[PDB]
């Protein structure tokens, strides 16, 4: 239907910073656009209603402007509680669309991930499957890419990953990826490799091991 | 003032029907123009609009889910009900109901939200996890807590004596309908031969406790 | 695309 594009989708900042994020609509929605802040584990919270009206109780540092197809939300001075995900929503047309959200996290120096690869265990191997996992530890920024290779064949559709929340003390992220194979398949290949692409790495890093070696 | 609370089953089997109820106070569905909407959010994803119903009873559903959704309201109970049919794992998410002011300008927003109810769609039965070692001047080691249901599981290291360097990741719901998560800790290489590392796993849902010592 | 109940 109506496409609401939020940008930037991810943003890095520090307490005391002034930031402005945007929400673009594919068709004009007049002033029927609302802004919400959502902290992890909590429901969305209204900040701005009708594009520019500050919701009663909301801090004065928050402001919104725009009409038609362009809207912005500005935070005059970033606070600790503002590191969250922001969403816009238009209520001019049905269905009421939400943007994809803008992620605001804590800025720190770029930190490349420490990578480790773990072969499946012998005990798991007879349950009938093999889980090999790759760990990307304490990196920043959040964006990271993991590529699995088995005997140099790029693996696809057989891995899953999850990322931790930004660390409260060092502001880094850690990521875990699991490549799952049947035991039979695990036994008919030799090199297991995890290739990590990240901003703090001039060139992708590869951690690997040879099954049974 | 106004508060809302979602209720229903936390666990639903694929194909079945998901029935959600929104109970609220501080307003009534007989105040002019007032609406109550439903919004869902898949784990780690964006908000998705589902439907809305008003005081005068008109309602609207999301075009893509409209042959699967039915929204109603019982005004003596002060509740709104949402029914979603033939759910599948992709419907796993947190469901929020929210209030929308009626004309007294500011009808342009959902002003108060419920805390949300997280619903998981899986065909699996309670099942304890299997715990596998994730083994090797900084070294990493850990535990793979695999194939359990339902959430949650607790992981500690050395009975709580070890905390720094630890990262317990968010579990992933596998295609099998079972969860899998990893917990790792980074420690000094030199400690590997004199210090012992044991992950303590507890999945209360199934009364499963496991202490797993991890070595190179 | 249909207009919201209060768009008018």
């Amino acid at each position: 239907a109506l496409q609401l594009t939020q940008s930037p989708s991810s943003l890095s900042a520090s307490v005391g910073d002034r930031i402005t994020i945007t929400c673009r609509a594919s068709q004009g929605v007049t002033s029927a656009l609302a802004w919400y802040r959502q902290k992890p584990g909590s429901p969305p919270q209204l900040l701005i209603y009708d594009a520019s009206s500050l919701e009663s109780g909301v801090p004065s540092r928050f402001s919104g402007s725009g009409s038609g197809t362009e809207f912005t939300l500005t935070i005059s001075t970033l606070r600790p509680e503002d590191f969250a995900t922001y969403y816009c929503q238009q209520l001019h047309f049905y269905p009421h669309t939400f943007g994809g959200g803008t992620r605001v996290d804590v800025r720190r120096t770029v930190a490349a991930p420490s990578v480790f690869i773990f072969p499946p265990s012998d005990e798991q191997l007879k349950s009938g499957t093999a889980s090999v996992v790759c760990l990307l530890n304490n990196f920043y920024p959040r964006e990271a890419k993991v590529q699995w290779k088995v005997d140099n064949a790029l693996q696809s559709g057989n891995s899953q990953e999850s990322v931790t929340e930004q660390d409260s003390k060092d502001s880094t992220y850690s990521l875990s990826s699991t490549l799952t194979l049947s035991k039979a398949d695990y036994e008919k290949h030799k090199v297991y490799e995890c290739e990590v692409t990240h901003q703090g790495l001039s060139s992708p890093v590869t951690k690997s091991f040879n099954r049974g070696e | 003032r106004i508060t809302l609370k979602e209720s229903g089953p936390p666990l639903v089997k694929p194909t079945q029907t998901l029935t959600l109820t929104c109970s609220f106070s501080g307003f009534s569905l007989s105040d002019f123009g007032v609406g109550v909407g439903w919004i869902r959010q898949p784990p780690g994803k964006a908000l998705e609009w589902l439907a809305i119903i008003y005081s005068d009873d008109d309602k609207r559903y999301s075009p893509s889910l409209n042959t699967r959704l039915t929204i109603t309201k019982d005004t003596s109970k002060n509740q709104v009900v949402l029914v979603m049919t033939r759910v599948s794992p992709v419907d796993t998410a947190t469901y929020f109901c929210a209030h929308r002011r009626g004309p007294t300008g500011p009808v342009n927003a959902m002003d108060v939200w419920g805390q949300g109810i997280t619903v998981t769609i899986s065909s699996t039965s309670t099942k304890g996890p299997s715990v596998f070692p994730l083994a090797p001047g900084t070294a990493a080691l850990g535990c793979l807590v695999k194939d359990y249901f339902p959430e949650p599981v607790t992981v500690s290291w050395n009975s709580g004596a070890l905390t720094s360097g630890v990262h317990t990741f968010p579990a992933v719901l596998q295609s099998s309908g079972l969860y899998s998560l990893s917990s790792v800790v980074t420690v000094p290489s030199s400690s590997l031969g004199t210090q012992t590392y044991t992950c303590n796993v507890n999945h209360k849902p199934s009364n499963t406790k496991v202490d797993k010592r991890v070595e190179p | 695309l249909e207009l919201d109940k209060w768009a008018s």
